[PDB]
């Protein structure tokens, strides 16, 4: 499920600030709720927004009964070589360390409208530490058994594009958090000797937690 | 001239004991605070008669 | 905005505990959210309920574009009479005191779907005290100018029964808090000698309800 | 899942001590495992028993694909009445206090062999206290909505007598722990002046059993 | 709304001091009220002025029912690089720092005679730190979506020239205050080592608050 605020105001052409001025809702909370990322919503908010946009909650709440629940391995098969390439000197994840391999199993209990639930196992392995910017990098993972989970992809693409993007976000966020958690327990705190361009000094921990690892596979293209 | 001083003590204790008999908790000192009387000895016949009025309303109404 | 989980469960006879077990949601939260009492709802909760009940969020969230807003006078016209007698026998606000007058105007905006909104002023004065319980008495306020609020009744009963009840609950709470704030300040606490309650606490617990042809429920 | 070692021994008249000597297994462990009381079984134990009794593990382990799960309300509806009098004469929970009300719903899932499972809600309220012994009294709870549990009785008696008894034991323990946890917190300890027992310990020892047409044993 | 004192005495040719001597009103207060800037006015003042000028309040109060209410972003997109070019030695805003960028949204709820209100969103970005004098500078902003708010301009120019100037003043003043507030919170107190030409030493704070940032766009020409 997700609110369609982003799609609604894109269609209307209105801006979040403009809506906030109209419905007396805090800009930060409303803009966060505009994104599907927010997990909690207020009844006052749904009343004010549905009235302002003159629309029933039907158009506000995009719901598909297919629920995708994800579970990760308590213990993964992870090897992380430590390369002491002056991380403190240069705040680059590559300089701090490198993932030799990171493979594990992601169990997805896809549930249809009926309680009948189908479980799909994902052998996901670290592939490359993609460098998005000179400042930060994104870990990239890949599903070895993605061809086996072709039916899963059929179910994923069977949803709306907005809901597909919401799943991709959820998967990425869970995976990022998991990977950062494992690495931060495996790698000792490496603080930056020099604050970068007046930005307060940030430790490797802050960098890896900030690091967002998005899975890459034909199962999840967009 | 004055015989109500002790009568007042009997009637505040009746209030306290009835209050405890009903439920919760009741104390004479808080009951005295209803009358707002600093000293039982230092109480004018006129004020003590007014005091009885306060107590009788609290105790007699729940009796009758 | 009206959660129909409650209605839906009455339709299907499903016990709240049964739903909570199936959707792995706390009974307490589910029961609080059942009558749309809580003003916050989790996306996970609604997703799970919709999938579990085989419904679109339409049957869960019932919304009428019409909006009602209530503004109370900053200064009301109120007079107080304090008996200070008979509160001791058993919790009873009426024996401790009563409000001789409490007439004040409430500016109510019934907003239509069109941006234009209609402002209606209702003057409610203290009518009497409802003896809902010996322990608690709810002040009753009657609308004097119900003529100005003839359209108010039409808008109010134009909404669903659940929405009407919601409105009645909100206005009742608001009125109760308003009158309690106004009165507790002019009322000295009386200890309940006959577990421990102060007449202040009585004032806090005592509520108030608008009894009028415009709001019969 | 029902160990039939006990039944098998009754069939063959074999004393538990005799089996333990022949299979070189501790008498204590063998007797604990005889009624399938222990929830852990050694592969060596079952291997030795099967070879010794000339049986396949089929006659040792009796399993019905059907599964029963029991979930108790997080918050039950209970009221307590504490006499505090007569506990001193001899251990007796009833004289010390009693539970005026203890009605709560238990969500029971009877899972079929098919992945689909059936959820049945039973509401059990405090009925009375069983005077099994003067020292120990077991609270009795009766199912109010036995109509919703008509199929529950059919599933329950669809199982073997041993399995039924197993279920009854499990539910009894669970109910006893639930009610003891709920009550001991609201009950001050009373020392048994007439080897040393505190009313708390009495609460711990006192159990509870669901007396209903759905569970007669 | 605005009093037309400036226009009235320009037409009469009289001076504020001359009017003050006539109506027994304090020169400072009267001269301030002569400007549309004053937000408060006294009934005694309107009586004395209307009588002195022998005119009804109609000619005194220029009122147009179109109300322009302005709201600014709680959190703007602002980047202000700090250049330590001896601000203390030369009291120039450029020497103290420089705005890398300052873009944000200005919501205008234009209201006609009817309660019907139209909201216009202004993507306003810092363009240049215009140096009015060697002593002080004026920040210049520009509306990126001014072409979208062409209808707003139609409403602005639909008013009287005096009322248009009053709006421009109000917009400039609000914008100046907002910008100075943001900068003074972002830039540390830089006091002037030397008082300038016998003028008591003034800190960067006093300079930026004194700095008046007037928005520049075709929406607001005059």
């Amino acid at each position: 499920i997700r609110n369609r605020l982003s799609e609604l105001l894109s269609e209307r052409g209105l801006k979040i600030s403009r809506v906030a001025k109209d419905v007396k809702i805090a800009r930060s909370s409303l803009t966060s709720m505009a994104q599907n990322d927010s997990e909690m919503i207020r009844y006052d908010a749904i009343d004010k927004l549905c009235s302002y946009l003159h629309i029933s909650p039907s158009e506000f709440f995009e719901h598909n009964p297919i629920n995708f629940d994800f579970t990760f391995d308590e213990e993964p098969n992870y090897k992380i070589n430590d390369v002491f390439e002056g991380f403190e000197v240069t705040a680059n994840i590559t300089h701090a360390f490198s993932i030799e391999n990171f493979d594990f199993e992601i169990l997805v209990d896809v549930e249809l409208d009926n309680r009948q639930k189908l479980n799909f196992d994902l052998d996901v392995s670290y592939k490359e530490t993609e460098k998005i910017t000179n400042s930060q990098h994104r870990f990239i993972f890949t599903i070895k058994n993605e061809d086996e989970n072709i039916g899963l992809k059929k179910y994923v693409d069977s949803l709306s594009a907005g809901l597909k993007n919401l799943l991709f976000k959820k998967i990425n966020q869970k995976l990022s958090g998991y990977v950062s958690e494992i690495i931060v327990k495996n790698i000792d705190d490496i603080e930056e000797l020099f604050p970068n361009k007046g930005e307060k000094s940030t430790t490797l921990h802050k960098e890896i937690l900030q690091t967002d690892s998005r899975l890459s596979s034909d199962i999840f293209k967009e | 001239s004055d015989n109500d001083i002790t009568e007042l003590e009997e009637r505040i204790n009746q209030f306290v004991n009835l209050s405890q008999e009903k439920g919760r908790d009741a104390t004479i000192d808080k009951t005295m605070r209803w009358l707002k009387i600093s000293n039982i000895n230092k109480l004018s016949q006129k004020q003590i008669a007014e005091a009885h009025q306060k107590l009788d309303a609290g105790l007699k109404q729940l009796d009758s």
